[PDB]
C-alpha cells in the first residue's frame, strides 16, 4: 500500500507535502463533493505516485481488482461519515450524491 | 438455496455451448456411389425450398446414374495454416535523405496491414481473426542498390515514448525490443506473439470505441477497435549525423496458427482508405462482367 | 409439421402458419456465460422474463422501388422496456437475439425478400464520389435506431460488399408464394464475453428486396414490413447512472 | 468519488479540520502483461 | 463483537463501529412467495444485484426545535434506481427492506432519537381544528417521496394515536452517546403476497426526537440524519406499459 | 437447467420463512425459582441497552432475594377468542314514521363497524384481523315498546340491486339471503363466514384504492380498502301499506375464530368521522392525568 | 498504522461469481524484466578530437 497523491494542487516545491493528503472539514449537510480520481493506474493522475503506477508503466496491459485504503488523521474525539462510490465507466462526473 | 419450483426447473445458468452440428473427419474428398434409376412417388430429392434459408442436401446419386469414384483428392491445401501462411506487402517505410516525409533520419510506422490491396482482401473475408505472426523486413535503396548502413528497428507498444528525433532517448530499448541488422545481411525476420486484449483481432468494429456526445468533429473515431492498435514500428540510421544512403523498408507479414471467425463477403469495389469501408459513389463497378444479351453468350 | 410455428418466450407468443422453419444462427443457441469465459467478477444480473420477450419495432411499406433498410443491433432496444433500461444503467451487455420478419401478401402477389444478418456491419459513404474526400457518416445512419435507414446503394450494402455474398451469413428468404415469416435465431457474437450496448452494435439486420413487388391494379397496394425480436438468455453487469448514449 | 454523508462534527477545543491520507494497492488477482519502456518520465540530456 | 457491523447486500456495503445490534422484524426474514401463497401464474422476475442494493436518499437537518419526519416505503424507490423502473414497468411488486439510519455526532453532544416501522400508518388532519370540516390530507403529504414530511403534530403522529406506544412496533434508539447507527430488518407484511408499488405504502418510517438535541456553543451545530435503505428478495410481476402513479 | 456457480449456491427462490423464535406452550404464568445474594464481577444482569430495542430479560431471581412460588395463574383470558367475543353495538338503524332521514319504510346501512367508538377502539389494536362473527339484531320501538311487526333483513352483497323502496323487486330474495323476523319473537341471529378477497380484512389502509391523477376532488378515496366493502344491510316493514309503529333496529356483533396480525398504538384522541383517523387539532388532549409538579404526587 | 496492507477480498465487499482465473504471473518475474538489453555504455573512437 502506497500512497496516492489525490490532492494534486499544490505545484510549487514549498507545498509538496500538501500533495499527499486531502482534508475533510464541518458542512451544511448537504451532501457535498469532497474529491474525486480516477481509477485508471497507468494514467497520468495520483497514481503515477506508486509502485504500482510506476511498475506497470513498464507493462503495457493489466488485469485484476485493485483496492484504495483510506485512512482518517483527525481527532479521536471527532465522528463523520463518508460516501466512498466508485462509478463504473459511462457515467460522467456525478453531480450529486 | 432453492425451494420453489420456478428456479428448479429453470434454464437459467447453462452455461454450455449447445451445438446441433459436430466436426467430422474429411481428409479425402467424399466418395461416389453407385446409383441406378429410381421410378418411384414421394421421394424427390431435387426438390428444394431455400427460403428454409439452408443449402441443397442433393448429391449427384441421386440426379443422375454414376459409378463408384474412390475420390483421394486432399483438403489440406483449403486450411487457414495454407491459406494465410504467405507473406505479403502490409507495409513500406521510406527513409529519403532530401524530402519533407522522413527528412530526419527516422520513420514511425503505425502498424496496419490495412494498407496494401491484396493483403487486406484476405483477412476482411473474416471479421475476427486470432494469429500470431512473422514479420520480415526487407532494406534496399530506391535502385535495389545494398549498401553497407546499420538500422535499428524498435517496436514501440502504446502508452511507450514515441522517439521523436534520431538521438533521442526510447532508442535505449531497455523494454522496448529493437533489433540491429546491416542491409548486407539477408533480411531480419521475428515471430510475434498474439498480443491482443481481448481473444482476437477484429477488421471491422461496428461502433465508436469512447462514450460521449457523437458529433461532426469527432466523426473519424467510427470503425476504431483499440485493441487493435498493437503499437508503433520505427526505424532509424544508427548515429549521430546524417547518413548518405537513401533506404526503403519493406515489411512482410506470414501468420502462422491461424483461427478465424464469422466469414464475411468479400470486397468488390476499390478501397481507398486506410481502416475504413469506403468507396466511390458515381463509379461503382459491378462484380463481374458484362453481356450484350442473355441468350448469347 | 413444419409450416405451422409458435413461438412461446416470456409473456408473447407468435403464431404462423406460412413458416419456412427457424434457423439457429452458426449451429449455436444463445446461452450464458460461464466461469472460464467470464472475467468480470461483480455478479450479473438475469432478468429472465421481464426482457426475454418479443418486442415489436415499426412498420416498413415495401413499395415497387424499394431498395433496402437495416436496423443495427441492440441499438432498436435502448429505449423500448425494461431491456433499454437495465442497458442505460448498466455497463455491460450480453445476450442473444430471435428475429421474426412479417410480410403478408396475398396468393396474386409476387416477390421475395432477402432477411440477412451481417455482424459487424461497418458503413461507408460514397467519399463525396470521386473517392478523394475522406468522409465519415453521421451518428443518425450509424445507430439509427427503430425506425431504421434506408439503404441508398444496396449492391453494395453501403459498406462496398456484394449483395450476392450475403448467403454465407445468417439468412431466410421471405417469397410471397410460400412464405410471409422469417424466424432468425442468433447468438452472442463477439471477441469479448460482455460488451456495451450503447457504443457497440453487434450485428446488423438487412431487408433487401432481390425481385421487386408486383402485383396488378385492384389488389391491395400497401404490403407493410415488420420486424419482432426477442432478447434470449441476456445478462448484464456493473451498475451505475442512466446515459442514454 | 468520496461524498459527506452526514458531515464531520467535532467537539469544542478540538481542530475544525482535518485530513484523509489515501492508500492505493492491489489484489491477490492483479496481473500484468507485454513488458515495455515506461512513458511517464523522460530526461534532460548531459548527463554527467 | 458486536458494536462493529458490516452489511453487505449487493454491490453496497456499510461500515460501523458504533452499532447496537440488528433488528429482525417481528422475527422474520425476509423471503421469496411460495407456490401455495402465490395466486398469479405469471412467471415473477427476480433481479437479484441490481436491486438488492443500499440507496441513500437525502439528508435531513436535526436542530433545537425538530419535530420529526416520516418516509412512506416504497414511495421513497420509484423514481430512484433500476428498482423504481421495473416498479413502474411492472403492476405488482413484493419486496422486504433493511433500513439504516446515520446519525453521527460528538461526545459533547447528547439527544434521542426513536427510530419506528409503524405498517399501515394512515395520515390524519386536524379537520379544520374544531373537528366539524371532513377534510383529507393532500396527495404531497400522503406519498411525499424521498424528501419526507415534515410531522406537525408528533404527539399523537397526525393520526391520532401516541408516540409513547410506538415501542410495540419494530423500533431502535439512537443515543448519541452510546451508538450512532439503527439497524432495522422489514419482512413483507400485507394480506396479499403481491401488491402494487405505486398505490400501496405498506408502511411508514418514523424519526421522532424524544430528546432535544443540545450541545454547547463552539461546537458543530449542522447534524444530519441520513436515511440508508435495501431492498431484500424482492419479485416483480406483471409487466406494461410505464407510469408515474 | 444450473450450469454456472453463481445460480447452484444461490439463496434466490427460498420460500420457507426463516424463524427466530419458537411459540411455547405457556398455560399458566411463570414460576419463580430461588435466589440468593450474588457478589460477582461481569455477571450484571440489571444493566440493560434499549438501544437494541430489545426488551430488558431481567428476572426478579436476578433483582431480589426470592422464594419458591409455584404460580398457577392461567393466560386463557388474554386470548383473541375471550377478548373479542363479546357483543358490541357495531350498528344502528332507525325506521320512523314521519321525518327525512328514512320516511320511506325502508333502510340502508353500509356494513362499517368504525361507527361506535368503544367496539373501534379494540379492533384498531391490530392492522389486520381475519374473523367469523355472529350478528344479533334487537329491534324496537323508540320507547323499547315491543310491538306485533314483520320485518326482513336482507343482506345485499357488493354489485348486487340495492332496493330503492318498499315495493321492489329486490325484495324477493332469491340468492341473496334475507331474514324474516316478528318483533315480538326473541332477537334474530346469524353467523356469517370471513368473505373477503384477501385473506384478512385491515382496518387501516395506507394508500389509494384506484390508479389515477391524484388530485384535490377525488381525495375522499384515500383510505379505502374495497376488500372490506362486505356490502350493505338493508331493512323494510313487510308491506304495501305504511306502517304503523316506530322501530329502530339495533346490531350486535360478536368474533368467533379469531386471528390478529401487526399490533398498532392504540387511540388517545376522540374519533370524529367513519374510517377516518382524524382528530381537532386544537383540542389535542393528552393520553392521560396532569400534576401540579413532579417531586409531588 | 499497523502497516501492513489489507487482506480484504471482493469476496467480502461486493457480491461476486466464480471466475476461473488463468491468467499466468510469469511475466512479472525478474528473468523476464531485467532480460531485455539496453544501452548501459557509448564509445567513441574519433581521429580528430
Ligand atoms: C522488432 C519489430 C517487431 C515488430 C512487431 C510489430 C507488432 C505486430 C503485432 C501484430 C499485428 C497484427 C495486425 C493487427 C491489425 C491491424 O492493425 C489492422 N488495422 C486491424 O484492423
Ligand atoms: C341477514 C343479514 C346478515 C348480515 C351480514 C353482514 C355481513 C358482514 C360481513 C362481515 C363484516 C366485518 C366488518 C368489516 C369491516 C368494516 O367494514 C370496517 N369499516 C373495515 O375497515
Amino acid at each position: 500500500e502506497t500512497i496516492l497523491e489525490v490532492n494534486n494542487v499544490p505545484t510549487n516545491a514549498t507545498s509538496l507535502m500538501e500533495r499527499l493528503r486531502f482534508p475533510v472539514s464541518a458542512q451544511a449537510g448537504k451532501g457535498e463533493l469532497c474529491a474525486v480520481f480516477r481509477a485508471d493506474p497507468g494514467r497520468d493522475g495520483p497514481w503515477q505516485s506508486t509502485m504500482l503506477g510506476q511498475l506497470c508503466g513498464y507493462y503495457t496491459q493489466w488485469s485484476g481488482s485493485l483496492e484504495v485504503t483510506f485512512m482518517f488523521t483527525g481527532s479521536f474525539m471527532a465522528t463523520g461519515k463518508m460516501l466512498i462510490a466508485y462509478t463504473p465507466p459511462g457515467g460522467p462526473l456525478p453531480k450529486d450524491r | 438455496g432453492d425451494r420453489v419450483a420456478d428456479v428448479i426447473e429453470s434454464s437459467i445458468g447453462d452455461s454450455v455451448s449447445r451445438a446441433l452440428t459436430q466436426a467430422l473427419p474429411a481428409p479425402t474428398g467424399q466418395n461416389t456411389q453407385v446409383s441406378s434409376h429410381r421410378l418411384d412417388t414421394g421421394e424427390v430429392p431435387a426438390l428444394q425450398a431455400a427460403e428454409i434459408g439452408a443449402s441443397s442436401n442433393t448429391s449427384d446419386e441421386s440426379m443422375i446414374e454414376t459409378r463408384c469414384v474412390l475420390n483421394s483428392h486432399s483438403t489440406a491445401e483449403t486450411t487457414l495454416d495454407s491459406f494465410f501462411s504467405r507473406a505479403g506487402l502490409v507495409g513500406e517505410i521510406d527513409l529519403p535523405l532530401e524530402g519533407t516525409t522522413n527528412p530526419n533520419g527516422y520513420a514511425n510506422w503505425d502498424i496496419d496491414i490495412t494498407g496494401y490491396a491484396q493483403m487486406r482482401r484476405k483477412v476482411e473475408l473474416f471479421t475476427y481473426m486470432r494469429f500470431d505472426a512473422e514479420f520480415t523486413f526487407v532494406a534496399c535503396t530506391p535502385t535495389g542498390q545494398v549498401v553497407p548502413q546499420l538500422l535499428q528497428y524498435m517496436f514501440v507498444p502504446p502508452g511507450a515514448p514515441k522517439p521523436e528525433s534520431r538521438e533521442s532517448l526510447a532508442w535505449q530499448t531497455a523494454t522496448n525490443p529493437s533489433v540491429f541488422v546491416k542491409l548486407t545481411d539477408p533480411p531480419a525476420q521475428v515471430s510475434v506473439p498474439f498480443m491482443s486484449p481481448a481473444s482476437a483481432y477484429q477488421w471491422f468494429y461496428d461502433g465508436y470505441p469512447t462514450f460521449g456526445e457523437h458529433k461532426q468533429e469527432k466523426d473519424l473515431e467510427y470503425g476504431a477497435c483499440p485493441n487493435n492498435m498493437m503499437g508503433t514500428f520505427s526505424v532509424r540510421t544508427v548515429g549521430s549525423s546524417k547518413s548518405k544512403y537513401p533506404l526503403v523498408v519493406r515489411i512482410y507479414m506470414r501468420m502462422k496458427h491461424v483461427r478465424a471467425w464469422i466469414p464475411r463477403p468479400m470486397r468488390n469495389q476499390n478501397y481507398l482508405f486506410k481502416a475504413n469501408p469506403n468507396y466511390a459513389g458515381n463509379s461503382i463497378k459491378p462484380t463481374g462482367t458484362s453481356r450484350s444479351a442473355i441468350t448469347t453468350l | 409439421s413444419d409450416r405451422v410455428a409458435q413461438l412461446t418466450i416470456g409473456n408473447s407468443t407468435i403464431t404462423t402458419q406460412e413458416a419456412a422453419n427457424i434457423i439457429v444462427g452458426y449451429g449455436e443457441w444463445p446461452s450464458y456465460c460461464s466461469d472460464d469465459d467470464a472475467t468480470a467478477v461483480d455478479k450479473p444480473t438475469r432478468p429472465d422474463v421481464s426482457v426475454n420477450r418479443f418486442y415489436t419495432l415499426d412498420t416498413k411499406l415495401w413499395e415497387k422501388s424499394s431498395k433496402g433498410w437495416y436496423w443495427k443491433f441492440p441499438d432498436v432496444l435502448t429505449e423500448t422496456g425494461v431491456f433499454g433500461q437495465n442497458a442505460q444503467f448498466h455497463y455491460l451487455y450480453r445476450s442473444g437475439f430471435c428475429i421474426h420478419v412479417q410480410c403478408n401478401a396475398s396468393k396474386f402477389h409476387q416477390g421475395a425478400l432477402l432477411v440477412a444478418i451481417l455482424p459487424e456491419y461497418v458503413i461507408g459513404t460514397v467519399a463525396g464520389g470521386t473517392g478523394t474526400e475522406d468522409s465519415h457518416p453521421p451518428y443518425k445512419q450509424t445507430q439509427p435506431g427503430a425506425d431504421g435507414f434506408e439503404l441508398q446503394h444496396p449492391y453494395v450494402l453501403d459498406a462496398g460488399i456484394p449483395i450476392s455474398q450475403l448467403t454465407v451469413c445468417h439468412h431466410q428468404r421471405i417469397n410471397l408464394r410460400t412464405n410471409n415469416c422469417a424466424t432468425i435465431i442468433v447468438p452472442y457474437m463477439n471477441t469479448l464475453p460482455f460488451d456495451s450496448a450503447l457504443n457497440h452494435c453487434n450485428f446488423g439486420l438487412l431487408v433487401v428486396p432481390i425481385s421487386p413487388l408486383d402485383f396488378d391494379q385492384g389488389a391491395t397496394p400497401v404490403i407493410p414490413i415488420t420486424i419482432t425480436l426477442a432478447p434470449m438468455c441476456s445478462e448484464f453487469a456493473g451498475l451505475r447512472q442512466a446515459v442514454t448514449q | 468519488s468520496i461524498w459527506y454523508q452526514t458531515n464531520y462534527v467535532v467537539p469544542i477545543g478540538a481542530p475544525n479540520t482535518a485530513y484523509i491520507i489515501a492508500l492505493a494497492a492491489a489484489q491477490k488477482n492483479f496481473t500484468m502483461k507485454l513488458c515495455k519502456d515506461t512513458s511517464h518520465i523522460l530526461q534532460t540530456a548531459s548527463i554527467q
